[PDB]
RNA sequence: GGCGACUUUCUGGUCUGUAACUGACGCUGAUGUGCGAAAGCGUGGGGAUCAAACAGGAUUAGAUACCCUGGUAGUCCACGCCGUAAACGAUGAGUGCUAAGUGUUAGGGGGUUUCCGCCCCUUAGUGCUGCAGCUAACGCAUUAAGCACUCCGCCUGGGGAGUA
């Protein structure tokens, strides 16, 4: 995946307050790092199908948290789409 | 004193290298029209001796049938394998309505007024045992209040 | 070669009188048990004498 | 992700009854507490106990058995359920086992027994059959 | 591959007959006398292990 | 501990009298020791510290 | 006085049970603890059971009934014959014959024989017989008193039964529950207490655990007579 | 489905323990969209063994079978297809609850201490026995085919037929 110093870096910007990892927008950002890391691996390795349902599962766990985040505050959802580029 | 009643006699032969066999078996229902009924089977070759083999075999297993008078206490379904009878209480002037084998196990205890229908399978061995197993699991109003700890008027 | 047939037994606590009883009920010349009061492993055996001997291990 | 709480309560009670257990504990609720409170008032269990823990405090049941090693609750059936909720008016509010067993019913007064719903003339969601 | 000397030939055979039986030569080439199916040796090894 | 693939003397008591592998049935080692052994016995076959057959 | 005292009860060694890995989970009530692969039977609670075993067996013989004693475990065979003679009851040493409580309309057919075959050679009708027919008439004679030796003078059904082990004598206990005969027995680990109505938790593979426990139950009927 | 030399790079999942954090974010899932043994098919490679078809020699009462010699596609790789198997634990997924005994795999906490070896408890796998309960019977039985609740697929006589 990604290294811990890469992983601990990306939980600094989207953190809401100190020692609050596990927040929805701090575990969507680390997914979007892991999404973009593995389909770059999968771009040059097109035959790796067992790693593809690892991608397709964590696509699903990112979508279920974006759909969760709209249900309690919409204005936080609009900020995350602008901060890191997602469609929809 | 007991009241004998047959259900059916069967003509069964097991294949032998020489001459085949002549076993005539029969199941009977034995009751006293007061709340105590048992069944049993008997295998012999002399047919009136094959009956009395099944009558004495019924004598070792008599089940006490609880009763609010002229009917059964509550609504049950008996189960034994595939046979399954239904048993609804009735008014005391309806007449006991039942099938072939289940009428004999219902007349031999004194009820004479209940709704019934033999669901499931059909063979007379199983539905007479799936009725006894139904009548095994009946409860009076007075003995439940002994277990539950209330009185007969507190249950209502 | 010589093949020694093993007879497995599970060690159990009892009186010496009990060990004599159980040994006779099998006719075995050796019975090994843990002594009920001493707690140690004991072997009751029949000597070449015909009398009993008791070994503590 | 168990999807019916007070049916999971009701089969804990049946499975403990089958093996002659006399003591089990539940992840409790209000309706779990007050169904278990209504079985001791009708007299199926011996005594329910306290609710203590920080999250969803447990409670213990103490089943009650006959003196000839018989069991009191013989059969226990959840009738209303998710997907098909059954509701009963007070007119056709049914007697269980020809009036022998009971039927605890959630009405708009808190849940009450089979007896206590007709003379109160209220109906509601009929929860289960206890016999 | 064991050298046996300072004796006769009818005693070097007794070494060599058990220095081959404790080796994967005779039980190996008897296995590969014919191609077995790739899921019947998994049961052949299972029968040669459940009996021990 | 962890088996290093250069430590030949403790690693060649596990090789056979021809170069095969003794099973853990006859040696007596544990499960995870045997397969941490076998990835070290086969890196030592590759760099000629131990043969394939003798 | 009333019960066995605590000293001689554990001196017989009844606190020992069978091995752990050889355990019946229904015997959890009558087990104190585990000590080095063996179970320890609850010694205070079996005193609260052997007095209850003493209470009814007192008053069974008050009615004049006949209590059957059975013992077939090889280290407890002749510890039940000597206690049945002191009690004046009927014993079993050898194996269960397979119907001596249930098909005993064909067993008393042969208890009629043992009342006859020993009469057959004390009088005449013995010199005229062939010398090998003398053998099989005597080879029948000992094999009757092997199995039915303690049922020599018993001509009716019993009213209680006393077993040393429900495991090895499971043929007897299955005939007991069909006849509704009350049952009392020595159980331990690897024994089911469900089929026994009157439970005595005690050791079973020791002689003093039998003999210093089966004697008082044999003594329990004597002061129920008078 | 499957996966067996070894090394490196790239990458997916599970389990254990701690409790910091988020605060029902969950489960199932029609249509849809992707993986899917072998044998096949396409475009090229490569072709050692093995080997349908095929050739020849024997056997037999007879052969196109079995057996033997030889042998092409195939078996192998790369890219597109095909999408079917007794694809089977003939058993959908999820979460609870209900005697025990016993192997073994991956941990953890203990207790002695072992001079690295055991013992007890617990978690997640994987087997073998076996109560209650269940089954039509075989059997299943904390890895249910037991007791429950949710949702999805599917059956309702045998042929005709998985055929028009």
């Amino acid at each position: 995946a990604i290294s811990q110093e890469r992983k601990n870096e990306i939980i600094k910007e989207y953190r809401v307050h100190e020692t609050d990892t596990g927040s929805p927008e701090v575990q969507i950002a680390v997914l979007t790092a892991e999404i973009n890391a593995v389909n770059e691996h999968l771009r040059t390795h097109k035959k790796d199908h067992h790693s593809r349902r690892g991608l397709l599962k964590m696509v699903g766990r990112r979508r279920h948290l974006l759909n969760y985040l709209r249900s309690k505050d919409i204005q936080r959802y609009r900020e995350l789409i602008k901060s890191l580029g997602i469609r929809r | 004193e007991f009241e004998e009643r047959v259900v059916t006699i069967n003509r069964v032969a097991k294949v032998v290298k020489g001459g085949r066999r002549f076993r005539f078996t029969a199941l009977v229902v034995v009751g006293d029209k007061n709340g105590r009924v048992g069944f049993g089977t008997g295998k012999a070759q002399e047919v009136p001796e094959a009956i009395k083999k099944a009558v004495e075999a019924a004598k070792k297993d008599l089940v006490v049938v609880p009763r609010v008078e002229g009917t059964t206490p509550h609504t049950i379904t008996g189960r034994y394998g595939s046979g399954s009878v239904f048993m609804k209480p009735a008014a005391p002037g309806t007449g006991v309505i039942a099938g072939g084998p289940v009428r004999a196990v219902l007349e031999l205890a004194g009820i004479t007024d209940i709704l019934s229908k033999s669901l499931g399978s059909n063979t007379p061995i199983n539905m007479v045992r799936a009725t006894i197993d139904g009548l095994q699991n009946l409860k009076n109003a007075e003995d439940v209040a002994k277990l539950r700890g209330k009185t007969v008027e507190e249950l209502y | 070669i010589e093949i020694i047939r093993s007879k497995e037994f599970s060690l159990k606590p009892m009186d010496s009188e009990e060990a004599v009883l159980q040994m006779n009920l099998l006719g075995h010349d050796f019975f090994v048990f843990t002594d009920r009061e001493t707690d140690g492993t004991s072997i009751v055996y029949r000597r070449k004498d015909g009398k009993y001997g008791l070994i503590q291990t | 992700t168990m999807t019916d709480p007070i049916a999971d309560m009701l089969t804990r009670v049946r499975n403990a009854n089958m093996v002659r257990h006399e003591k089990l504990e539940l992840p409790a609720s209000n309706i779990k507490k007050e169904i278990a409170e209504i079985l001791k008032s009708e007299g199926f269990i011996k005594n329910v106990e306290y609710v203590e823990d920080d999250k969803q405090g447990v409670l213990r049941l103490f089943l009650k058995y006959g003196q000839n090693d018989e069991r009191v609750i013989t059969g226990l059936k959840r009738i209303s359920k998710p997907g098909l909720r059954v509701y009963a008016k007070a007119s056709e509010m049914p007697k269980v086992l020809n009036g022998l067993g009971i039927a605890l019913v959630s009405t708009s007064e808190g849940v009450i027994t089979d007896k206590e719903a007709r003379k109160r003339n209220v109906g509601g969601e009929i929860i289960a059959y206890v016999w | 591959t064991v050298v046996r000397k300072n004796e006769s030939l009818e005693d070097a055979l007794r070494r060599f007959k058990r220095s081959v039986s404790k080796s994967g030569t005779i039980q190996e080439v008897r296995k590969r006398e014919f191609y077995e199916k790739p899921s019947v040796k998994r049961k052949k090894k299972s029968e040669a292990a459940r009996k021990r | 501990t962890h088996i290093d693939y250069k430590d030949t003397e403790l690693l060649k008591r596990f090789i056979s009298e021809r170069g095969k592998i003794l099973p853990r049935r006859v040696t007596g080692t544990s499960a995870k020791y045997q397969r941490m052994l076998t990835t070290a016995i086969k890196r030592s076959r590759h760099m000629a510290l131990l043969p394939y057959v003798k | 006085m009333a019960v066995i005292s605590m000293k001689q009860l554990l001196e017989a060694g009844v606190h020992f049970g069978h091995q752990t890995r050889r355990w019946n989970p229904k015997m959890k009530k009558y087990i104190f603890t585990e000590r080095n692969g063996i179970y320890i039977i609850d010694l205070q609670k079996t005193v609260k059971k052997v007095d209850e075993a003493y209470n009814f067996l007192k008053q069974v013989s008050e009615d004049g009934g006949q209590v059957l004693f059975v013992g077939t475990k090889k280290q407890a065979q002749e510890s039940v014959k000597s206690e049945a003679e002191r009690a004046g009851q009927f014993y079993i040493n050898q194996r269960w014959l397979g119907g001596l409580l249930t098909n005993y309309k064909t067993i008393s057919k042969r208890i009629k024989r043992i009342s006859e075959i020993e009469k057959m050679e004390e009088d005449g009708l013995f010199e005229v017989l062939p010398k090998k027919e003398v053998v099989e008439l005597k080879k029948e004679y000992d094999r009757l008193i092997k199995f039915l030796g303690g049922i020599r003078d018993m001509k009716s059904m019993p009213q209680a039964l006393f077993v040393v082990d429900p495991r090895k004598e499971r043929n007897a206990i299955a005939e007991a529950r069909k006849l509704n005969i009350p049952i009392v027995g020595i159980v331990d680990t690897n024994c089911d207490p469900d089929e026994i109505d009157y439970v005595i938790p005690a050791n079973d593979d020791a002689i003093r655990a039998v003999k210093l426990l089966t004697a008082k139950m044999a003594d329990a009927i004597l002061e129920g007579q008078q």
